[PDB]
């Protein structure tokens, strides 16, 4: 059976193509020991008293290979209890992706895990796949980055694609910042931990930021509580809609770049003036930053602000959106007509990394 | 090609409820 490895900023998610959800989503971290050899996912945060931790993957792009081959092994051996050897995988990248990155991946999967056949995807493509679209537009927005990818007829068109280096870990970051201006404590990872959390539950995208913070200001009708660890309840109100508005407005956490709604519009912009009318009508939302209430209704607000006055608009936000990349190389790698698209063993040990591109 | 166009069609047309559960 074929498998399928998503690789985030965040979270691996793993698992077997033609299931519908990975098996196995983890931390992408890997420990190694501090004092006088290496642990992954929530065994390396369980001990990370005695550990270096670090994430391999930092905005979708692979940037320690060791502690990467750590991951892999994790995934293959821990996780799916699998030999490599036996199955052809399906691996995901991000947009603009180094070629030598891809490159190295190969290399890897072929000479260290000894894996037949292999195939690398983009992530953003595949959320489209995942929505049974092989054209529209595409904001995949995670922990460690957000891009829009615009695609026509199963291609990412890359030098329309743009990125912000703000996603879900900034926002956290930022929801940290502000609870400890209120004079709450939280300044560890592992009480970061705590912030992600409330971010997850409380927190959503305001449809007007301005009259939203007016009602915050007037009124307790927002205000949500929540119990920390250490018995403290807190209250916040509009904390709520402040941290992802920044998706909207990156000023709030002093980055100068446009917000998410300017960067689709550009990204379209780019594009060949007769697919922009498919692409309006096909913004699908991928990965977990784009899981918060209200965002798929701020988008097409904003977007429809944008456009021309009769272009028709539409937001896809699929409740499985956590997982839309994975599911679509799910879907790939399951596909008959797929089959004969793998880069097998042999055709690498004939050609080298480079047959990747 | 022939396999591009024919890969397109099989995603345009699945049903994410063939998926198995997990
Ligand atoms: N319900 C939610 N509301 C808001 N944010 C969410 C929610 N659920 C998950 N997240 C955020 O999504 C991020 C993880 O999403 P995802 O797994 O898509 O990222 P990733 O693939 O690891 O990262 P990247 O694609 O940036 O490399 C985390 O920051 C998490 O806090
Ligand atoms: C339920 C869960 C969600 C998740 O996405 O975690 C991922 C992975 C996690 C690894 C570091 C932490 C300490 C260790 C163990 C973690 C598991 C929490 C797993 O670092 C994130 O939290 C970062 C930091 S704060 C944020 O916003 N992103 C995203
Ligand atoms: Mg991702």
């Amino acid at each position: 059976t074929a498998l399928v490895c998503d690789n985030g900023s965040g979270l691996v998610k793993a698992g077997f193509a033609g299931d519908d959800a990975p098996r196995a989503v983890f931390p992408s971290i890997v420990g190694r020991p501090r004092h006088q050899d290496s642990y992954v996912g929530d065994e390396a945060q369980s001990k990370r008293g005695i550990l270096t931790l670090k994430y391999p993957i930092e905005h979708g792009i692979i940037t320690n290979w060791d502690d990467m081959e750590k991951i892999w092994h994790h995934t293959f051996y821990n996780e799916l209890r699998v030999a490599p050897e036996e199955h052809p995988t399906l691996l995901t990248e991000a947009p603009l992706n180094p070629k030598a990155n891809r490159e190295k991946m190969t290399q890897i999967m072929f000479e260290t895990f000894n894996v037949p056949a292999m195939y690398v995807a983009i992530q953003a493509v595949l959320s489209l796949y995942a929505s049974g679209r092989t054209t529209g537009i595409v904001l995949d927005s995670g922990d460690g980055v957000t891009h829009n990818v615009p695609i026509y007829e199963g291609y990412a068109l890359p030098h329309a694609i743009m990125r912000l280096d703000l996603a879900g870990r900034d926002l956290t970051d930022y929801l940290m910042k502000i609870l400890t201006e209120r004079g709450y404590s939280f300044v560890t990872t592992a009480e970061r931990e705590i912030v992600r959390d409330i971010k997850e539950k409380l927190c959503y995208v305001a449809l007007d930021f301005e009259n939203e913070m007016a009602t915050a200001a007037s009124s307790s009708s927002l205000e949500k509580s929540y119990e920390l660890p250490d018995g403290q309840v807190i209250t916040i109100g509009n904390e709520r809609f402040r941290c992802p508005e920044t998706l909207f407005q990156p000023s709030f956490i002093g980055m100068e770049s446009a917000g998410i709604h300017e960067t689709t519009y550009n990204s379209i912009m780019k594009c060949d003036i007769d697919i922009r009318k498919d692409l309006y009508a096909n913004n699908v939302m991928s990965g977990g930053t784009t899981m918060y209430p209200g965002i798929a209704d701020r988008m097409q607000k904003e977007i429809t602000a944008l456009a021309p006055s009769t272009m028709k608009i539409k937001i896809i936000a699929p409740p499985e959106r956590k997982y839309s990349v994975w599911i679509g190389g799910s879907i790939l790698a399951s596909l008959s007509t797929f089959q004969q698209m793998w880069i097998t063993k042999q055709e690498y040990d004939e050609a080298g990394p480079s047959i990747v591109h | 090609p022939k396999v591009a166009e024919n890969l397109k069609s099989q995603l345009e047309g699945f049903n994410q409820d063939k998926l198995k559960k997990t």
